[PDB]
């Protein structure tokens, strides 16, 4: 019917910025309906209002190598399904 | 702000 | 054949860079089993010839967001599962 | 950089 629930991995970053994802991921997941335009959803809001760069994923499964910036970086699983997002301008 | 790190569902 | 078919999609960089990650992923595949450990592989090794950063993803189903530099990017699904490659620093 | 680009399965 609409099963979702948060499930952090790992973060690293302001309590406000990481939960702000959290509903960023929330909402985007809302409005859209597939990773793609999820992720490029919260990457253009924490890219544009936390200021450049953000690179951000989302996946039902997947498994990645990335490095980033600092006090920049948050991972959790929503539902059937995850939100990556960390700055690696 | 610079440090690599791992990522999976 | 046993599948592990490769399936290029996207690409921006040298032919060598790209088909060694197509090389790059299809043994990486065969050496792990975790699509997690296949782009800390493929990272490393691209950060380790190439020289950083790369970042790299193995999934059966995700999408993200995100920008690299210059030659230095290329996707394609390998037996069925997705594998991104791309500098981003 | 070339640009930016969305990866999706």
């Amino acid at each position: 019917m609409c099963d979702r629930k948060a499930v952090i991995k790992n973060a690293d970053m302001s309590e406000e910025m990481q939960q702000d994802s959290v509903e960023c991921a929330t909402q985007a997941l809302e409005k859209y309906n597939i990773e793609k335009d999820i992720a490029a959803h919260i990457k253009k809001e924490f890219d544009k209002k936390y200021n450049p760069t953000w690179h951000c994923i989302v996946g039902r499964n997947f498994g990645s190598y990335v490095t980033h910036e600092t006090k920049h970086f948050i991972y959790f699983y929503l539902g059937q399904v995850a939100i990556l997002l960390f700055k690696s301008g | 702000m610079s440090c690599d790190k791992s990522t999976q569902t």
